[PDB]
RNA sequence: UUAUUGGAGGUAGAGCACUGUUUGGACGAGGGGCCGGUUACCGAAUUCAGACAAACUCCGAAUGCCAAUUAAUUUAACUUGGGAGUCAGAACAUGGGUGAUAAGGUCCGUGUUCGAAAGGGAAACAGCCCAGACCACCAGCUAAGGUCCCAAAAUAUAUGUUAAGUGGAAAAGGAUGUGGCGUUGCCCAGACAACGUCGAGUGACACUGCGCCGAAAAUGUACCGGGGCUAAACAUAUUACCGAAGCUGUGGAUUGUCCUUUG
RNA sequence: CUGGGGCGGUCGCCUCCUAAAAGGUAACGGAGGCGCUCAAAGGUUCCCUCAGAAUGGUUGGAAAUCAUUCAUAGAGUGUAA
RNA sequence: UCUGGUGACUAUAGCAAGGAGGUCACACCUGUUCCCAUGCCGAACACAGAAGUUAAGCUCCUUAGCGUCGAUGGUAGUCGAACUUACGUUCCGCUAGAGUAGAACGUUGCCAGGC
């Protein structure tokens, strides 16, 4: 429950997104109770590991910059032909 | 055998072919199936060929399913004529299937069963196809 | 021996738009040509017969929705 | 302030909508220059037909 | 022509809220097994989940269209009159009908070129890529494509793949062919083979790059243009050069616009 | 006219689709209608608001008709869309 | 501010549910003598009334249950460009529908009355 993420910056173009899927990255963004929107990378083979002992539904301890959140996971678009995410909604609870 | 029991226009312009699946391309009913990777037409006889082989290798164990129905009539003009003197009639029935499409699902029986009954399946469909689990995560 | 039984079509009628929003247009001029009423009439446009939306004074037209889901062409006056 | 514009590739084989920029900007034949001031409605004209034009930044 | 504003409209895509089509599962009412009813079966209704549409739409782009601004850059536009020729079109790319998701086919829309256009490349080759010839010159810079010899310019630098002359004409399928990247099994307690010995690695799965078989036609090698090539092939980066009637340089001709010394 | 010509079929007008979100746009491409009617089915002034479904109820052809609750037009709108 | 009359605004304004409120306004309510009225019915409409009541309409609170509104991020599609003939790939602009967080149990102009 101890994942990390990395902030994007501002306007990605259509490249430089299939360049961080050809890495084990994938995009995501954070929002809900006391946050706002900040979009984030978090690593694909690292998140599934995550997911696998946590179960489905569980709360996730990931940090933004210096900070933690306790997160729960909303949504993930899946790529169901080549079997990758490509991307992942994470929702914050308290 | 499968075909529509009244259609409100016989004779249709034919179905847009290049793209992806829009949608259907997820198991539900079952838990393996097959997905297809290359884009074709399958004409109703291919399904009764494919299902009767699906059926007899599971002895009529676990269920099956079909998530493809030939909705679109096709023509074809008769034997050695000139070009052009109306649109002739309909010959058979056809779906269209584009990389992604699941074409059928089988439960009720075990992992090698499955992955034999839906090969002996995949060798009379006219389209690259894949063995695919009932996904989660 | 093959034949067909389709053959027949309509002239067309040159509907729709005939000026734009923001341009200014003499009093007597068509706005608008359509089947039924697509768009209503507002401020000083009249409508026609035959459903033809026309100005009845000259000025600048706007167009403009009306309800949740209907529209009206209307003219206001100075230039 | 002010901009350079060259007319480094050809004009046919283009359509007239790309062939009516490049007249409006002042350019004539290849290889031809232009000096201009920079303005947002200048380079809009130079983005339509950027793959013909050179800019430099007089 | 562009920037900024405003507006009309229902394509692409998506979706099932209407119309039609359709797959499973439930719910119960009816007929309906029976001995009127059970249960099975039937069709209809209502719901859960999931799919289809040129003549379906609760939604809805990009672009194109109409206009207005003491906006910015450009140079056309319109009216009247005199004089014509044209009404057999073609290929390429793209959006679609027809046809067999056949034709150098046929019919519409949108662009380019040919027609009526030489020059360079594509071996040769109206329609493909570059590019628009006023005339001299034994002067220079470049485009597309190229730099072993034919034939002008690198047997150039650096990293790797391929062993099939692949390159230098094709599929479903089949396969211990070889590289790269991941997940996960059994590990020196002795596996994994072969028969206590053997003393270190051993399997599966998944995604991928190049290649192999599948591969039979008629005058003579016989689709690399030829020789020839294991790079002179392929992929990725860098630096140089060749290369046109394109652009510069020098001189000259004709016409026009300015200034005007009609120079 | 004609994917040679003949045989066959068609020749004027209206509405949809093709038609590529302005308008326009072809083919022996796909689907259908017209060669009228109305003395009120016209004008004006006042009132009214449906089909359908569900539930009850002699005739109940199941539904004719009656009451009740919902019901975006699904009704109806002289005649195709 | 409270009540009423009357206008403006894409239901964020609606629908449902729960709770309070009244002789000042409003309404149920009383009656068919008169104007007027019902394919029959003073139900409706019209008139004459003020005994009764806050039960209902109405108004004020409470709720996100249905409907409505709805980003950010990603994806599909696509103008332009570059490779290519593959049911294609690459670059750059624009940018959906569905779904999620969330919004929301109206806002406001004019007049009269009651404060
Ligand atoms: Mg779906
Ligand atoms: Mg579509
Ligand atoms: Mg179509
Ligand atoms: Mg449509
Ligand atoms: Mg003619
Ligand atoms: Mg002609
Ligand atoms: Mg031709
Ligand atoms: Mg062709
Ligand atoms: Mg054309
Ligand atoms: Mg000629
Ligand atoms: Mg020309
Ligand atoms: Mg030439
Ligand atoms: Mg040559
Ligand atoms: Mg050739
Ligand atoms: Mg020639
Ligand atoms: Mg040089
Ligand atoms: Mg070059
Ligand atoms: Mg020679
Ligand atoms: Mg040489
Ligand atoms: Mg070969
Ligand atoms: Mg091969
Ligand atoms: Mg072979
Ligand atoms: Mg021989
Ligand atoms: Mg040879
Ligand atoms: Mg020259
Ligand atoms: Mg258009
Ligand atoms: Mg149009
Ligand atoms: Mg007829
Ligand atoms: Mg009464
Ligand atoms: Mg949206």
């Amino acid at each position: 429950a101890s994942l990390k993420s990395i902030i994007r910056q501002g306007k990605q173009t259509r490249s430089d997104l299939k360049q961080l899927r050809k890495s084990g990255k994938v995009p995501a963004v954070v929002y809900g109770y006391g946050t706002k929107n900040v979009s984030v990378k978090v690593d694909e083979v690292e998140f599934i590991k995550v997911i696998r002992e946590v179960g489905r539904n569980g709360v996730i301890e990931l940090g933004v910059g210096s900070k933690t959140i306790k997160v729960m996971v909303a949504d993930y678009q899946f790529d169901p032909l080549k079997n990758q995410i490509t991307h992942i909604d994470f929702l914050a609870i308290n | 055998m499968l075909l529509p029991k009244r259609v409100k226009y016989r004779r249709q312009h034919r179905p847009k072919t290049t793209g992806r699946s829009k949608g259907g391309n997820y198991v539900t009913f079952g838990e393996f199936g097959l997905q297809a990777t290359t884009t074709s037409w399958i004409t109703s006889r291919q399904i009764e060929s494919a299902r009767i082989a699906m059926t007899r290798y599971m002895k009529r164990g676990g269920k099956v399913w079909i998530k493809i129905f030939p909705h679109t009539p096709y023509t074809k003009k008769p034997l050695e004529v000139r070009m052009g003197a109306g649109k002739g009639a309909v010959e058979g029935w056809i779906a269209v299937v584009k990389p992604g499409r699941i074409l059928f699902e089988v439960a009720g029986v075990s992992e090698e069963v499955a992955r034999e009954a839906l090969r002996l399946a995949s060798h009379k469909l006219p389209v690259k196809t894949k063995f695919v689990k009932r996904e989660e995560l | 021996v093959s034949s067909t039984k389709n053959g027949r079509d309509s002239e067309s009628k040159r509907l729709g738009a005939k000026r734009a929003d923001g341009q200014f247009v003499t009093g007597g001029s068509i706005l608008y040509r359509q089947r039924g009423t697509k768009i209503y009439p507002g401020e000083n446009v009249g409508r026609g017969g035959d459903d033809t939306l026309f100005a009845k004074i000259d000025g600048v037209v706007k167009f403009e929705r009306k309800g949740r889901d209907k529209k009206q062409v209307s003219v206001y006056a100075v230039a | 302030a002010k901009l350079q514009i060259t007319l480094t590739r050809s004009v046919i084989g283009r359509p007239e909508t790309q062939r009516k920029t490049v007249e409006a900007l002042g350019l004539k034949k290849t290889n031809s220059s232009v000096v201009v001031e920079d303005n947002p409605a200048i380079r809009g004209q130079i983005n339509k037909v950027k793959h013909l034009v050179t800019v430099e930044e007089k």
